[PDB]
């Protein structure tokens, strides 16, 4: 999972 | 031009119908075209902005990624490869390039109210962010630091100004998080924004409409997928 | 030019760059590009040009959709809905006026093989299709004569010279009962056209390696799908 | 569902 911005 | 002949209002309606056809390039266009009007944006505008270069960059960056991973394999061919991740890399430079100049060109100058101040800082924060994603020369650490001045004088006149769970604070604070994260090597700096963050907006939800809950919890489950992600 | 100076190995190696980085737009610039070189394209490099068209096609005809709903609900507001339908409408007809280009200079003529020549009247007719999905006037008559055309000399083709297996044969008569159905008004047609494309497949895969089985039975479902939806 | 092509 891609950390979120 | 090239959107100089068309009303600000035109432009204004023509971007909510890009964003519903999911023609993100045609919305930041039209977005800044509507800037380049020169009159100051509304919360919904600014968040029009927003969200065009945000899609923009974000498949740029995606498709960065991409060809930086090929290229880095086939470094383990040809210029094929190098030559289209500079590609992308310049043409996603010119886009941070150009947000950057409408923010100083003269949204943050213009910009009184602390809410729109905030908006602002915090958009040039993350677009000096996308330019140190992609820098390796004498620059990067200059736009690394330049980019968490912008940050860090947001989260400032956002302590001073607005509440603990305030949408724009809490995504001002994710994404300063990240950066501390990812891109100034500060994984402790980074963890310790998002959990201060995430436990100040808890604390004061119970002085929010049912509105304004859905629109912080909403914000704050990014900050919680990090820390899960993070530690 | 824009393409004309780079090296037609190295603009179909950047053309499967692109596609891994979801770039459609210039993919396909790098396979206009290769087509220009004039020499014939490959199996491989056909499939190239055909996935990166299909994709800035089909995200112009998406995204027209959504607005042509949106101007037809504003009828039962301004020009700027007309205004921007009219913007997408004209930069997917120049898309598909490529295309068709590229097909009638010189792809088509040059085609000896019945395999390469199929795939090119195909999507001759494909993109002839897609013009008459947003044509109003006096030529949508002669650009759905012109899809039917084009389909039609590819299945004649198709039928004399590949096996009801074969995956072009396949998704030729899919999308030309497609035609039938949501363009010229046959809704018979495109069931019956289906069907018997879908049953003389089923029949000849016995024939197949364990591969060749796959790549049939993967159209052959979408022949099957059409089918559940219409009846 | 939106028919296939
Ligand atoms: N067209 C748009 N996309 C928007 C119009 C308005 C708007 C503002 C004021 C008045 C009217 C509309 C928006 C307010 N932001 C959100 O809802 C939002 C929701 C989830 C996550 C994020 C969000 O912002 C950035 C990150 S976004
Ligand atoms: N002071 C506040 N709390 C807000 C005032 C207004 C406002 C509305 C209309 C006109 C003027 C201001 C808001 C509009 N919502 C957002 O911007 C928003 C909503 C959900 C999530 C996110 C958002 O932004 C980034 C992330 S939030
Ligand atoms: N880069 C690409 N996209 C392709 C390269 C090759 C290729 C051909 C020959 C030799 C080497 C590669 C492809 C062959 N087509 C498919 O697999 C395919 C699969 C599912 C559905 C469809 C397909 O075609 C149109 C519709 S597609
Ligand atoms: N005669 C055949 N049956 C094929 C020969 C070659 C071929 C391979 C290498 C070199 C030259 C030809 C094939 C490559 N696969 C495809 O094109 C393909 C595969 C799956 C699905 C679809 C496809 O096309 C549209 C839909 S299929
Ligand atoms: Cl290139
Ligand atoms: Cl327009
Ligand atoms: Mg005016
Ligand atoms: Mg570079
Ligand atoms: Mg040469
Ligand atoms: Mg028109």
């Amino acid at each position: 999972r891609r950390r979120q911005t | 031009g090239a959107m100089g002949s068309m009303e600000r209002a035109s432009l204004i309606q023509k971007a909510k119908l890009a964003e519903q056809a999911e023609r993100y390039e045609d919305m930041a266009a039209f977005m800044k075209g509507a800037v380049e009007k020169g009159e100051e944006l509304s919360c919904e505008e600014r968040n029009l902005l927003s969200v065009a270069y945000k899609n923009v960059v974000g498949g740029q960056r995606a498709a960065w990624r991409v060809l930086s991973s090929i290229e880095q394999k086939s470094n383990e061919k040809g210029p094929e490869v190098r030559e289209y991740r500079e590609k992308v890399e310049t043409e996603l430079q010119g886009v941070c390039d150009t947000v950057l100049g409408l923010l100083d060109s003269h949204l943050i100058k213009e910009a009184g109210d602390a809410e729109s101040r905030v908006f602002y800082l915090k958009m040039k924060g993350d677009y000096y962010r996308y330019l140190a994603e992609v820098a390796t020369g004498d620059d990067k650490k200059r736009i690394i630091d330049s980019a968490r001045s912008a940050y860090q004088e947001a989260m400032d006149i956002s302590k001073k100004e607005m509440p603990p769970t305030n949408p724009i604070r809490l995504g001002l604070a994710l994404n300063f998080s990240v950066f501390h994260y990812e891109i100034a090597n500060s994984p402790e700096e980074a963890i310790s924004l998002a959990k201060t963050t995430f436990d100040e907006a808890m604390a004061d939800l119970h002085t929010l409409s049912e509105d304004s809950y859905k629109d912080s919890t909403l914000i704050m489950q990014l900050l919680r997928d990090n820390l899960t992600l993070w530690t």
